[PDB]
């Protein structure tokens, strides 16, 4: 029901024709209702003489005028000049509110660039109560304005938490192997649902989700910073990539892991941005979360790190790729369980040694026939080593002497139940594997899945 | 002499003694060249 | 109207569903000028066009005429749609579509009366009355005498095909042209332009022989009447009815020469004795000839009832100049070149000048013709450069001739032959434009370089022979109508030159 | 359609060499069933069009469900499916045959 | 002035519309547009294209083998298509395109240019005895 | 001439600019379709001895799925290339983390350089290109159908689909123009998608060799 100047004429002629006869006056009524030079006066004649519709033809010039020429409002809004006359149909349109603004709210949208406070909080207002079809300027607006594009992206983020949970649950025959363009899926929405060339929202948004999957979230958060980074490059996405230093070039190295997973070069890469990175609360906190929260970034650099380990048994050189490995693990160990300064203890070398000098040796025996102790320090150490040596020993007597090995690190130490799976598809060792697991309710079920 | 071996296989594709794959499909189309006649598109010549 | 069924209730039910639907504009208005703003006449120009689809669009037979049973005066949708520019198009359209239409037709000869004419149409609108075909009719010979030759060439289509569209509509235009044509000053113009319509009409498959016999006061004589209505329907020339006007012609009183001077008659002649291949018996060659001589060299004096002088000393060198060239004719194979010169003093005759250029293009236009032609120009464009050089009445037709062997692909030549003979067509163009008919050439040479396809070498060629033959100064047409070809980025980069743009530039 | 065959056929040389005669089928139909051209039809277009589809699904040169067979399917069947969506559409099926 | 083993130049419009320029018009129609093309005697692609006002896009030749050397090896297999289809459809006869296609996949399939003789068939892996059959059965079964 | 040579130089750079975005390299738009008055302005319109010299015309691109992996395009002020001036290329390369080059020489280069380039192959990859073979785009022209190369994931289910082995495919050789132009080495697919008049479209598989 839209009120201005319409709505007010249109009341004066209900008060006007509130009974007390005046049959002149209603004719008077609809010949002042025809809209400039009178010859609509001269056409309609033509029209009454078989049945006359007026709102057949009221509707048609309305539909006419507003669709054909839309188009010519988006090439006025498609750089003073057109923002002006954008922010001048954008006045005017305005008291249409109740008024069916589907054209009117389309030309407010085309010539968005000038927010406009004054009655862009107004418009706020009404398109929260009414649900408008602003989706590019009203969510910009809302991500600018406060949080409520902070309470949308909440709920896409448990969203993707949940579906993650549910595909951790959903077992099937890789940890998902999907590289960042085969997984344009449940990010690519939400990206569209981004400002576009908004950095301060973007980063706004990525800041308070990667907030919450640190202090109050899984390890499942923080790897659709690295998702909507992948999007942002592929997109074309310059402004926001251009607004982290060094966040760009940490994407790009995420991507070639995930793409390849053995690469000298990627990692001399990431040892050079390492280097010469800024202090730990800006660019160094971040890099840590986003290197902690990507679980698939994480099955990569596992992978890498047993190519790695197996290149330098084959070389026989244990004591820089290594220790590169071993500084990422460290770096994306974890960085949201206390918030501090950025900092990096791990590379435990005597350990490290310990257990490549196992993997090693079961190498050396796998190969020449075609232990506990080992596994022992594993469960009483580093849990970092221990999932890649259980994915190194998932993935003829070599194997059966490491299977004894893989039982007793079974029953010594959440992420296990993948790195169980990836082993069960990889690979008589049947009845072990059956063994191993049923020696231990995701893991019961992909347990009963498998068997 | 040179082509004597090349054969339809019954995968439809196109193959020599050698087992290696000259065509994917014959006239890369699969069709046997005595049954296919002169026909006209009606849609390449006219104007818009 | 929504007052009136409000009127004329005030079931019930019914009569508040369509109050509450009237009661259901103005924001045109605003969007109108919103895009007034953001734009003025575009917009307007828009509404009235979906207006008009919205009228045309439905049906319209009897319902005109329904509220036209009261003989509908009501100026009230007459005067508002009268003058607008737009509505009328839309009667036109209306009529068109919906022809023997009583209102239709009414508003047809409203907009008539007014004299706001200028659509053709004319299967329904055109020709349906006397009085809006008269005016039409009036409107268009008004506009073919004002405009000149120029505008002869561009509307003779149109115009012919509109007072073609039916025999009562050439009968009432060949009558106003027989009025007019009796005129003491003027009167040739309206017999041109009447020739044109006949010749039209003519090659429509509409036979009007009868008219132009008929109209022209050439029904004195009958037996003269019917022979030459028997020779113009035939097409072609007979015996009987030569012998007839050859021995009514050598009596002792002449009749007129107005029936002999028909152009149909003259130009079937050239059709039946320039011919190549044409056996004109002996018997009646020398009947023929006199009966060109005497329809193209006497010379007459009429005071408006009668004649008292005819001439007849022309008429032998005009027939021994016809003889010669017919025996030239006849002659085919050389034996051309070793008495040309005597073929270039019987050029000198327009009549015969003609009968050459029409033997030259059915010579020409055979094909094979330049593959069999061994020397660099043929001698029949030299031919045409006499006549052109002799006449300037025949420079339309050399023109037009030249123009068909130019757009003529020679496939038989090589690509150089083509090349070459391109270049001696538009040589002899170049003549023709050296002799006073300057502006038809350049606007052919203008047509040719943008919507035409042909060789930007061969307009480079033709820019260059007429730069080194035409000096200061030039007039204002020929200056606007050659500029833009030498300033087109293909020719001006390549090809003096400098001293005509900078002439141009000085004083245009 | 029309677009891709201006892609394949960069001259505007219509006659190709397919399988099924598809004008002299026509003709073959309208014989044997003594289809008389004067009268309105009984045949609905969007029968055509779905007649048309599944036709089209029921030509296979390349078997298999695989976006690789699919695409060679696609391809191998590409000018006979424009010809039969050129000569069985809708429009001429009402007025010309 | 001018490319080496270039020895003569002609120039010529085409007549038939196999070499004219064709185009679609503004409404979608055809039409030929008769343009300027060279013919030379002798032959260098790689010259030739780079030029000035040379198109390289339809500029073509009759050798095979430059054309295998300077545009790959699917460009010489449509190149020996069309010389074939000309050398075949000279004299108005027409052969279906399977043959063609098949004898220049034949003979494009291995990377090289396989020439029809005893130097590209019998240099191939297809056995000793098929090769032996073809010529130079002595040679080919002494080096088997 | 020397506007000449810098139009030749422009056409170069010009076909760099489509043979780097083809092979999947970052080149920008306006890099991509530059015309000769651009050119000059930016480079210098007098290669003979003023400012557009070869070494100002060296391109540094990166690839679109990884950084890390860079390409130069050098191109030496001689006309035939020796020993000491891959050494310097090499040299430069080697104070950077790229592994990719192109060399586009005048004349031909010696066959001492040829086969030093062919012997650090497995560690750099330097590809020569006569100045000739890149004052046009071969992939322009029409004889040359489209040429795409296949990923390895892509192979594996080409081969799995129609159950043949690598060697049974049509092969392309390493010295193939195309090949050299799309940059691709031994055991490498390049699918070729070119229009048929029996079936419309026809894709066909080649493999390096």
């Amino acid at each position: 029901x839209x009120x201005x100047x319409x709505x007010x004429x249109x009341x004066x002629x209900x008060x006007x024709x509130x009974x007390x006869x005046x049959x002149x006056x209603x004719x008077x009524x609809x010949x002042x209702x025809g809209v400039l030079l009178p010859s609509l006066q001269s056409a309609l004649p033509f029209l009454d003489l078989h049945g006359t519709p007026r709102l057949e033809f009221h509707q048609s010039v309305f539909d006419e005028l507003r669709d054909k020429l839309l188009e010519r409002v988006s090439a006025i809004a498609s750089a003073e000049e057109r923002y002006k006359k954008l922010e001048d149909l954008l006045e005017k349109s305005f008291s249409l509110v109740k008024m069916p603004s589907l054209q009117p709210v389309v030309m407010c949208v085309m010539k968005h660039l000038p927010k406009v406070p004054e009655k862009k909080l107004k418009l706020v207002m009404a398109d929260k109560e009414l649900y408008r079809a602003c989706a590019v300027e009203v969510k910009r607006q809302i991500w600018q304005d406060n949080q409520a594009l902070f309470g949308d992206e909440v709920s896409p983020l448990l969203k993707q938490y949940i579906l993650e949970k549910e595909s951790a649950l959903f077992s099937t025959e890789f940890f998902s192997p999907s590289p960042k363009t085969r997984r344009q899926g449940e990010v690519v929405q939400r990206l569209t649902r981004m400002v576009g060339k908004n950095v301060k929202l973007y980063d706004m948004v990525l800041q308070f989700l990667r907030t919450l999957f640190l202090r109050t979230r899984n390890v499942h958060y923080c790897t659709l910073r690295a998702e909507l980074l992948m999007s942002l490059h592929d997109l074309d996405v310059g402004e926001i990539c251009t607004v982290d230093p060094c966040h760009k070039f940490t994407w790009c190295l995420d991507a070639c892991i995930r793409e390849r997973f053995v690469d000298s070069k990627r990692a001399r890469e990431l040892q050079g941005f390492l280097d010469g990175v800024k202090k730990g609360q800006e660019q160094v906190l971040g890099d840590l979360s986003m290197i902690l929260c990507d679980p698939f970034a994480i099955n990569t650099l596992a992978l890498s790190t047993v190519r790695h380990l197996q290149e330098l048994v084959g070389q026989e050189t244990l004591p820089l790729l290594l220790l590169l490995r071993l500084l990422a693990l460290g770096q994306g160990a974890w960085d949201m369980i206390d918030s501090q300064v950025f900092k990096e203890p791990k590379m435990e070398v005597e350990l490290i040694t310990r257990f490549l000098p196992m993997l090693m040796s079961f190498l050396v025996d796998d190969y020449t026939f075609n232990p506990e102790s080992f596994t022992k320090f594993l469960q009483e150490q580093r849990m970092a080593c221990e999932v890649g040596l259980y994915y190194v020993l998932h993935i003829k007597n070599a194997l059966l002497r490491l299977l004894p090995g893989l039982v007793e690190t079974f029953g010594d130490l959440g992420d296990i139940f993948l790195h169980l799976l990836t082993g069960n598809l990889a690979l008589l060792e049947d009845f072990c594997s059956s063994l191993f697991d049923g020696f231990f309710r995701k893991e019961n079920v992909h347990r009963h899945a498998l068997r | 002499k040179s082509m004597e071996s090349v054969m339809v296989k019954y995968d439809a594709t196109v193959r020599n003694s050698i087992n290696q794959v000259v065509q994917l499909r014959y006239g890369e189309d699969g069709l046997a060249g005595e049954s296919v006649e002169f026909q006209n598109l009606a849609t390449l010549k006219p104007s818009n | 109207x929504x007052x009136x069924x409000x009127x004329x209730x005030x079931x019930x039910x019914x009569x508040x569903x369509x109050x509450x639907x009237x009661x259901x504009a103005q924001t045109v208005n605003l969007l109108a000028e919103w895009l007034i703003q953001t734009g003025p006449v575009q917009v307007q120009e828009t509404v009235e066009n979906h207006l008009k689809s919205l009228l045309i669009k439905h049906f319209d037979p009897r319902k005109a005429d329904s509220i036209f049973t009261e003989e509908g005066e009501t100026p009230a949708w007459l005067e508002q749609m009268i003058a607008h520019t737009t509505w009328r198009d839309l009667f036109y359209k209306l009529a068109e579509a919906h022809p023997d239409c009583l209102m239709l037709n009414f508003t047809v000869k409203l907009i008539s009366d007014a004299g706001y004419q200028g659509e053709i149409t004319s299967v329904s609108t055109a020709c349906q009355q006397l009085e809006v075909f008269s005016r039409v009719l009036r409107t268009s010979l008004a506009t073919i005498l004002d405009g000149g030759e120029e505008n002869l060439e561009k509307n003779l289509p149109e115009f012919a095909k509109m007072v073609c569209h039916g025999e009562h509509t050439y009968l009432f235009a060949q009558a106003m042209m027989s009025v007019l044509a009796q005129e003491e000053q003027g009167g040739s113009a309206v017999r041109r332009i009447a020739q044109e319509v006949q010749r039209f009409a003519q090659e429509k498959g509409h036979d009007a022989s009868q008219i132009t016999l008929a109209l022209g006061t050439a029904a004195s004589y009958p037996r003269a009447c019917q022979a030459l209505g028997a020779m113009l329907s035939k097409g072609a020339l007979n015996p009987a009815d030569i012998t007839v006007l050859f021995k009514m012609f050598t009596s002792m009183d002449p009749p007129p020469v107005e029936l002999i001077r028909v152009p149909a008659f003259l130009d079937l002649f050239m059709q039946s004795l320039f011919k190549p291949g044409a056996r004109i018996n002996q018997d009646h060659k020398h009947k023929y000839i006199h009966i060109l001589a005497y329809a193209a060299s006497v010379v007459e004096t009429w005071k408006k009832n009668k004649r008292v002088s005819i001439n007849k000393d022309e008429l032998k060198s005009t027939s021994k100049a016809v003889e010669t060239v017919h025996n030239l004719c006849c002659n085919e194979n050389s034996e051309l070149v070793a008495e040309l010169s005597t073929l270039y003093q019987c050029i000198r005759f327009p009549v015969v000048a003609m009968g050459v250029l029409k033997w030259v293009d059915w010579t020409v236009s055979e094909p094979r013709y330049f593959q069999l032609q061994t020397d660099h120009t043929p001698v029949h464009l030299a031919l045409l450069d006499e006549i052109s050089t002799c006449h300037q009445l025949l420079h339309p037709q050399v023109l037009q001739l030249l123009v068909k062997l130019f757009e003529t692909e020679h496939s038989q030549l090589d690509v150089m032959e083509q090349l070459e003979l391109k270049k001696t067509l538009l040589d002899r163009m170049v003549h023709l434009l050296s002799r006073g008919y300057v502006l038809p050439v350049v606007s052919y040479i203008r047509k040719c370089l943008e919507k035409l396809d042909t060789d930007i070498s061969l307009i480079r060629y033709f820019v260059t022979e007429v730069l080194d033959v035409i000096a200061p100064p030039y007039t204002s047409d020929f200056v606007q109508l050659f500029l833009p070809i030498l300033e087109n980025d293909s020719i001006a980069g390549t090809i003096p030159v400098t001293e005509f743009i900078a002439h141009c530039k000085s004083n245009f | 359609d029309r677009e891709v065959l201006r892609v394949i056929f960069p001259t505007g040389d219509s006659k190709v060499v397919l399988p099924c005669n598809l004008l002299r089928m026509i003709w073959n139909a309208q014989k044997i069933f003594h289809i008389n051209p004067r009268l309105p039809s009984d045949l609905h277009p969007i029968k055509v069009v779905e007649g048309v589809k599944e036709l089209s699904k029921k030509l296979v040169i390349v078997n298999g469900d695989d976006p690789l067979s699919r695409q060679a399917q696609e391809n191998a069947t590409l000018l006979f499916n424009i010809h039969l969506r050129s000569t069985l559409c809708s429009r001429r099926m009402a007025e010309e045959f | 002035q001018g490319i080496e083993q270039i020895s003569k130049v002609y120039m010529h419009l085409p007549q038939t519309d196999n070499k004219k320029k064709i185009i679609i018009t503004e409404d979608g129609e055809f039409k030929a547009l008769q343009e300027w093309i060279l013919e030379t005697d002798g032959v260098s692609l790689m010259r030739v294209l780079s030029e000035k006002d040379v198109d390289p896009v339809r500029t073509t030749s009759n050798d095979i083998v430059e054309i295998f050397t300077v545009l790959g090896i699917e460009a010489v297999r449509k190149a020996l298509e069309r010389e074939l289809y000309h050398v075949i459809s000279f004299d108005g006869s027409y052969v279906n395109y399977r043959h063609l296609a098949l004898l220049c996949d034949t003979m494009t399939c291995r990377g090289h240019l396989m020439a029809i003789t005893r130097h590209g068939v019998n240099r191939q892996d297809t056995g000793p005895l098929m090769k032996c059959s073809f010529e130079e059965t002595v040679d080919v079964l002494m080096e088997a | 001439d020397d506007e000449e040579e810098t139009y030749r130089l422009w056409k170069i750079r010009k076909t760099i600019m489509q043979l780097c975005h083809d092979r999947g390299y970052l080149v920008t738009q306006d890099e991509l379709d530059q015309t000769l008055e651009e050119f000059k302005a930016q480079f210098g319109d007098k290669p003979s001895e003023g400012r557009p010299r070869r070494t100002d015309l060296t391109v540094l691109v990166a690839h679109n799925d990884d950084p890390t992996d860079q390409m130069f395009v050098f191109f030496p002020e001689e006309p035939k290339v020796g020993i000491k001036t891959i050494k310097v290329y090499c040299q430069r390369m080697q104070e950077e983390n790229i592994t990719r080059a192109l060399i586009v020489v005048q004349q031909g280069m010696t066959p001492s350089a040829k086969q030093s380039l062919v012997d650090m192959a497995p560690k750099y990859i330097l590809e020569q290109f006569l100045q000739q073979e890149l004052l046009i785009n071969i992939t322009e022209h029409e004889l040359v159908p489209e040429h795409v190369v296949m990923t390895k994931e892509e192979v594996t289910e080409l081969l799995a689909r129609y159950k043949l082995r690598e060697n049974q495919l049509p092969r392309i050789q390493a010295g193939d123009p195309v090949a050299r132009y799309f940059g691709i080495k031994r055991g490498q697919v390049v699918k070729i998608i070119r229009p048929s008049e029996t079936a419309g479209r026809y894709i066909t598989y080649r493999l390096v060799q």
